[PDB]
């Protein structure tokens, strides 16, 4: 599966039309197939290799795991209604939009602390 | 030709122009044999989907949403040029690109002292 | 940009829209799928 | 390289260290991470 | 294009073979196969 | 109270010798009069107050309770064997060596944070 | 002075907000804290 998460809006059954995407006030759970997981473990795995650093000099403020970005949501995942309907995924693990936000900016952030120490080591 | 016909990427801060006039403006610029003009809200809801700046607005508050959810949701997050470093996107390439060269060609020894066949250059 | 109505859950003049692009979200789709023989399998 | 004792598993001046290359295992952290459109999702 | 018999499931010369291209399976083996440092791991 | 604080090294009865200042791996602890946490409490809570920006930048590690680098230890505490004799607290508020190291080099790390930004804001 | 919504209990250009000095209340927040020698301890 791949794209936004969907459950249905009127309830019960979930047909066409009765599924849309499950906006939350944080933002739309988009799913984290498998491959996608791989980046921005490899992202974060590049970062806390930084850890001796961090803590030498106060930044930082502890590992950053991707399991504190993400959620066990589950529903239906796809692009739209109707091929999302083809993708039942059950406590999938999907990053909300304000998610998608932070893991950004806290990679960001970080990412700038490490590519200066990271440029003195080297 | 209709979307990118109003650069719809900034790339620092942010910034709107009131929908009204932007609409009646590329009802005007549009040539008449687009498609954007024989389906707007056909296109649109395409569109909503790869262009984070459109945010339609909700049916049952009638206002916007703050955040853009388009189908892209992560690969458009990470390729905004983030203020702490130029841009993920870029500056990784730039550099998986160079490591590439750097094996290929055969950069590395390249001031070998000893016999190297032509072809090696 | 007539109204249509329900083929797709946006109205374009619907009831307030907002273009607003924002450095945070550079719009997007999806071109770079890979699909070179080793890569592809 | 004045001694430290435990904020890192190594001591720097610690005993029997070695600097020594192979050109087995070419030194290497994380550059090129795919973040492209279509490759990242 | 001596007959052989078992080494492989196919002989050469074996009773009707066919080269004939076709535009739609392009013959490729796996060259791409992406290891640099980032993308490997 | 003020100054180190001191335990009998030799048991239960303490004397004016059977004291000493009870050093170990953290370093001595010494103890936090009531005044003394005024301040690092001042000092933090002029750091706190600009949380909205720690979050927003990524920055930071939440915020900083000065009840993070004491602890809570009991005995004689004085400047000498002697004097130290007559201040038997129980459950003093000390702040370890290594500790007094933290709250001194964190509030000096955030102190930079802020100071900056702190200037764009003014 | 884009909305944000939950970051911050306030919105910069939230509703019905107020620039509006009083001789009253002279802005200020913790400069001179004390930490000279005899007077840190
Ligand atoms: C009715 O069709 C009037 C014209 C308004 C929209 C036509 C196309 C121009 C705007 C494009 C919206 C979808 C993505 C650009
Ligand atoms: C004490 O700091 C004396 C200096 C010895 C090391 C300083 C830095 C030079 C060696 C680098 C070791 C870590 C990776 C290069
Ligand atoms: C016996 O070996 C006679 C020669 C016939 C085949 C020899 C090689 C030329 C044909 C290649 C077949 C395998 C892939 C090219
Ligand atoms: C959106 O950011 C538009 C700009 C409005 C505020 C920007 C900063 C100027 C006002 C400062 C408010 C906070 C304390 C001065």
């Amino acid at each position: 599966p791949t794209g936004k998460l969907w459950r249905p809006v009127g309830t019960s059954v979930a047909t066409i039309d009765s599924l849309a995407i499950v906006s939350d006030r944080f933002g739309q759970y988009s799913f984290v197939n498998e491959g996608m997981r791989e980046t921005f473990s490899k992202a974060l795995f590049d970062i806390n290799m930084w850890q001796p650093l961090f803590q030498a000099t106060k930044t930082g403020c502890g590992p950053i795991v991707l399991s504190s970005f993400t959620t066990t949501t589950s529903g239906y995942v796809g692009a739209t209604a109707g091929d999302a309907l083809d993708n039942p995924v059950t406590n999938g693990v999907f990053i909300s939009t304000v998610q998608i936000m932070n893991l950004q900016r806290t990679i960001a952030a970080r990412m700038r602390d490490v590519a200066l120490w990271q440029k003195h080591l080297d | 030709t209709a979307m990118t016909m109003l650069t719809p990427d900034i790339s620092a801060g942010s910034a709107s122009c009131n929908w009204k006039s932007l609409l009646a403006f590329a009802k005007d610029i549009l040539p008449l044999d687009n498609l954007c003009l024989t389906y707007p809200n056909e296109f649109y809801n395409v569109a909503i989907h790869r262009y984070p700046a459109l945010k339609p607005g909700n049916p049952d508050t009638k206002l916007p949403d703050a955040q853009a959810h388009p189908l892209g949701e992560v690969a458009g997050a990470f390729n905004a040029a983030t203020s702490e470093v130029g841009s993920l996107v870029g500056s990784s390439s730039t550099l998986s690109q160079a490591i590439s060269t750097m094996a290929g060609k055969d950069l590395d020894l390249i001031e070998a002292d000893t016999p190297l066949p032509v072809s090696v250059f | 940009g007539n109204v249509q109505t329900s083929v797709n859950t946006y109205n374009i003049t619907g009831d307030g829209n907002s273009f607003t692009p924002t450095s945070d979200m550079t719009s997007t789709a999806a071109p770079a799928i890979d699909l070179k023989p080793g890569v592809l399998n």
